[PDB]
């Protein structure tokens, strides 16, 4: 006795987060298959969370003066926070993702002529400041800048939380605050620029999202 | 079936007791790139309401931080929970609190808070039990106290009265002395002594007056000028090793969860 | 010459009832200081130990119904979550039906896994639609309102199609947090930003409007049940939960 | 258990094997005893199976003590229909002993 | 530098003398703490160490006489089914009889086994009779009047020839109840449906009148013995049976 | 091709001289199993036909 | 040390919060050692052996418990007759005792908290939900106030499983406060 | 015959927190005394101890 083909009623598809539960189903139809380009029209890696995630981005950039006293803090940054915004890339994957974890790694410039002098330090503190001693920031992950020797300063470190990970669309207590203060005060000799930009550059490192959601705040 | 009875489709167990670890432990993924069969099911049918649920793909939880498992009723309930309290006014007086699963009885003439709604949520009890009781108060008061098992004489329950029972009697059943300077607290184990198999606290009036009491406690004080503070006194028990329990039933409903409200 | 000296230490007599090992009696009532072997005669067999029995044994937490009347993206009913959830109850006798899940880990101050809700639906063969769940991570209490269908599914979800040879679909909520464990916040008077005990909202949508002939209702009923898998909690604690109002 | 819908109406009932009395217990925790769900669209019939439990070592018929099992079946979603169709379902329940010891005989009645 | 501290735990110089364990002394009175060998010198060997010693030896429970009025089916006696019987008394000395079952079990609240109930006939050679014995399983409180020897029947039961070469007859009385254990609540005020001691009742009917010449008794007595066999009891207490007036 | 479990339609149960035809039915669900009295609440005989 | 509070009616309790918050200065907060400690490093997690001192009274009864982050407890830092079930109280696990029989005493604390850890080192919000490991409540009982006074004070020491994870610079000098007393 | 008498010494209750031998706790609150493995998850491994 031969048995004649009928369609299978129920049936389960989806990809990553989405499953469809079916009914009156039936199977997919598909045409052709994933051709690879024997001449490529584009060399870059294709998009990867790497890609487009853990990669370098301005956050901020300020001014650093004569007139700065010891100290003096030229820039107080929520690292994080200031990622999570339009103006950078990696915002397409946070903006769609509740929480996440990761590590960082930070990159702070200057340009002082050989003619200026004096220094600045930059640490990355978890959360706040509170009321550590100025002094002592070196025990942070730092990088001290000194016009006589260098113009550059980088530190990489992971995710150092109280929590698992951290929330984008409303966050409990900032994951790093940037401190970048007045090591030594910078003078000059008269006639010299009376100043050097400043700028920080921030990227994401083993980023893991979790969570996809519509919300943006 | 043995007993005589056919059927052509089959018959699985229907909820398992004790299925899963309580704490997260790995007894790769948990399921995932492959197709969610456990997304869909027809829970009217046992068996196929027992298929595993399985929406999308997840990771293995891991390794819980702590050591034991919070979720073991022996664990969980080894902690002495609260049972009752009362406090005596005159001298050479005695109090006897019955030990009932009844979920009729109310406190403070019954179960309350969680020992109230641990007992509800299964159908039969059996088994030792470490009551734990403590003094608070007094001082130089001499008391004594005794195990009455269910259905044999003993003074009059949820009151504090002048004994009726002679020495000999309460002494006979096992009984212990102590004295609130010395003390102010006692540990000691009640006995699994009925002639049910069993008790249980979800039933109806009659054998809700018989079979729902592992059994009785007299607490019976001397040496007691009211002259002096108050006395009162906690019990609280605690589950033991040598305790089992059958029969998982629905949990008591929250508006007859109640707790003897105080501080 | 008898010589056995020990120090008295500190917490001297103090009574602890916070775990067994100090718990458990120091003496016994029992004749000879005897035991007991176990007997499952009048049990069954059936023998309990883990509370585990409970909290995977999908109970009702919560009813609702989908109209002809619902349109397109129409949000259906939304729900908390959090074991702790549900909202059946009964008149007379005056009862709030709390979930075996539910009354489990009422009793603890921390949770964590992976939460059950299966939906059951009521129809007639002769009824055809579908209803979209959605899973909103965040916290319990999130304004979600305004929430296109569309929007929905960005977040993890899934559609289903009531008429059929099945009854019920199953969402395997996967534990999504910025913390290991959530708490039973349902005990404080009020909430405090980062103190919650969901994971976040879930949301029923109209998927594909209910048709149907004019013999049959004008509606479909469903069923939703609650129980968990990998589910932990810890951290003993009394509570009675109360019915959550959506 | 049984009952006879017609595809025409919609909704289930439930029934549990609740043993002496269903107490205080929550109507949507039911599922916990021994239960079997029914629903129109899907099962007309539900077959439940338990062993002796009780507190005592055997059931006195002449003059009990407390019911063994009181078998509950409650509307597990309401039976709604289109105008025309019955307004209702009878039903029926079975039973039958398993394993069944009797012991000492007697010539009593009550 | 001398460190041994310990913690002093709850029940400080608590007294419990429900076991052994912690009754026994805790220092002694003898000299050198010595002790005791063994020595049954004027003690003929005999030595003593199981209340079983008691419970199997039948003693006398009661007394009732066989009348030749008394015609077929006729109930004789009836009594409870519990060791705790006994209705034996002597006027002066005055005293209530107890018997050695029951002298025992009556320091227990449990009890189960196979109670014995020995009758022993005192006819003479020229007597010709019947009599049924008759358990009745149920409580220590059974309406059993209604009950023709007919019936009776149904019940396990035993007749015995009295006319004999022997004298006694032994009915073994099986252990059967619905519990495992029956209780002596014969020290509680009232009575509970369910708290009982016995597991039925005896019933002694006529099977077959007594026949007899004219130059010997127009009846014949007869004694009841009680003991148990498989006897177990627990739970201590301590309680002096009254009689048991039928 | 994964195949996804749908309930069995027809079947048929019945105990001694009872029997069941079922159209729309399902399985049958059983907790836990037969215990034997590690102590026995009755000595006799269980009844049996012999027995009464 | 960590604190002291003193009781000055019967029926009465106090609760006070374990915070490392910097912010939080004492009484109200945390003194000496503790706060410099705790300041050293970002993050904090793992059991204490918490011993507490009784001073004064006699044949006073009792009653102490640990509340985790997070759930209902009564109002710190403050004395106040409490408005909690005696159930729940000891539901959380508790312990009695009497000042007669003892004077002192030893318990360990959990970690038993939503947060991975918890950190002194905050800001405003965090600093509110972050900054604690637990509570501890003390209730007394029969205290009639013909009596002497009820002094209470309480010491923290670290145990083995104990983690501190990344190093801060220390608290500056201005901001080391102690609760001068005797 | 229980016999396991032992002399009450010196310093009877007294409490003394210069130690870790004598600071640490005598019972616990943790449910059946349980303990706790370690977790560097949000610490970096930067496990510090001296
Ligand atoms: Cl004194
Ligand atoms: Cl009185
Ligand atoms: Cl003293
Ligand atoms: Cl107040």
């Amino acid at each position: 006795e031969q048995m004649i083909q009928s369609v299978d009623r129920t049936a389960v598809t989806g990809a990553s987060y989405f499953t469809s539960v079916d009914q009156s189903s039936v199977h997919t139809a598909e045409v052709g298959s994933h051709q690879i380009e024997p001449l490529k029209t584009s060399v870059d890696k294709p998009g990867s969370k790497k890609t487009q995630g853990e990669k370098f981005f301005l956050i901020h950039s300020a001014r650093w003066l004569t007139t700065h006293a010891l100290f003096h803090e030229v820039a107080k940054l929520d690292v994080v926070k200031l990622l999570y915004n339009e103006q950078f890339a990696v915002q397409g994957l946070l903006r769609y993702h509740t929480y996440a974890r990761f590590g960082i790694e930070i990159q702070v410039q200057i340009n002082p002529t050989p003619f200026q002098q004096g220094g600045l330090i930059c640490a990355m503190v978890p959360g706040d400041q509170s009321y550590g001693s100025i002094a002592s920031l070196t025990v942070y992950p730092h990088g001290l800048l000194n016009c006589n020797i260098n113009n550059v300063v980088r530190i990489k470190v992971p995710f150092i939380y109280t929590r698992g990970a951290y929330h984008f669309k409303d966050p409990q207590y900032p994951v790093w605050e940037l401190t970048i203060r007045v090591w030594s005060e910078l003078n000059i000799g008269t006639g010299t620029s009376a100043y050097t930009s400043l700028n920080v550059l921030a990227r994401f490192t083993d980023l893991e999202l979790h969570g996809l959601t519509p919300l943006s705040t | 079936d043995d007993s005589g009875g056919f059927s052509t489709t089959v018959s699985t167990e229907q909820n398992v007791p004790d299925p899963q670890v309580g704490i997260t432990t790995m007894r790769m993924d948990v399921s995932g790139v492959q197709a969610p069969v456990g997304a869909i099911t027809t829970i009217e049918d046992p068996v196929l309401a027992k298929k595993v649920p399985e929406t999308f793909p997840e990771l293995k939880p891991g390794e819980s931080r702590h050591t034991s498992d919070h979720m073991s009723i022996y664990k969980f309930m080894g902690r002495s929970h609260f049972l009752c309290t009362f406090t005596f006014n005159s001298n050479n007086k005695e109090y006897t609190f019955p030990i009932t699963l009844s979920s009729t009885s109310n406190p403070p003439h019954g179960l309350p808070s969680t020992l109230r709604w641990f007992f509800n949520l299964f159908q039969l009890y059996r088994g030792p039990l470490d009551l734990t009781i403590i003094i608070t108060g007094a001082t130089d008061v001499d008391g004594m106290a005794w195990f009455t098992p269910v259905g044999l004489a003993v003074d009059t329950p949820w009151v504090e009265k002048e004994s009726a029972l002679q020495i000999d009697y309460k002494t006979a059943l096992g009984a212990v002395r102590f004295n609130t300077r010395r003390t102010g607290n006692i540990q000691i184990r009640l006995p699994w002594y009925s002639y049910l198999y069993a008790v249980s606290g979800a039933l109806d009036g009659l054998g809700d007056k018989t079979d729902s009491t592992f059994g009785l406690v007299s607490i019976q004080i001397a040496n007691y000028n009211h002259s002096d503070e108050y006395l009162s006194f906690s019990c609280y028990l605690s589950v033991t090793e040598q305790s089992e329990f059958y029969f998982p039933r629905a949990p008591l409903n929250s508006n007859a969860m109640l707790s003897t409200e105080s501080m | 010459m008898m010589r056995n000296e020990t120090r008295v230490s500190t917490t001297e007599n103090v009574v602890n009832l916070s775990n067994y090992e100090d718990a458990r009696a120091k003496m016994s009532f029992a004749l000879d200081q005897e035991d007991w072997k176990s007997d499952p005669s009048q049990g069954g067999g059936i023998k309990i130990t883990h509370f585990t029995t409970w909290t995977s044994i999908p109970t009702l937490a919560a009813q609702f119904p989908f109209n002809a009347s619902d349109s397109v993206g129409q949000q259906i009913k939304v729900i908390p979550v959090d074991p702790y959830f549900f909202q059946m109850t009964n008149t007379n006798p005056d009862q709030k039906c709390i979930t075996a899940l539910a009354s489990i880990c009422q009793m603890f101050c921390f949770w964590r896994g992976d939460l059950v809700f299966d939906f059951q639906v009521f129809p007639t063969k002769y009824h055809s639609g579908r209803l979209l769940f959605c899973f909103v991570p965040g916290n319990e209490l999130i304004d979600v309102t305004g929430i296109t269908l569309k929007q929905a599914t960005t977040a993890p979800c899934a559609v289903m199609d009531i008429a059929g040879v099945q009854s019920t679909l199953r969402f395997r909520v996967p534990w999504i947090s910025d913390t290991p464990y959530r708490v039973n916040r349902y005990t404080k008077e009020a909430h405090q930003k980062g103190e919650y005990t969901a994971i976040g909202k879930l949301i029923v949508y109209c998927y594909n409007r209910l048709t149907s002939p004019s013999n049959v209702a004008h509606h479909v009923r469903v069923n939703v049940y609650l129980s968990a898998i990998n589910l932990e909690c810890f951290a003993p604690l009394y509570h009675a939960m109360d019915v959550t109002t959506q």
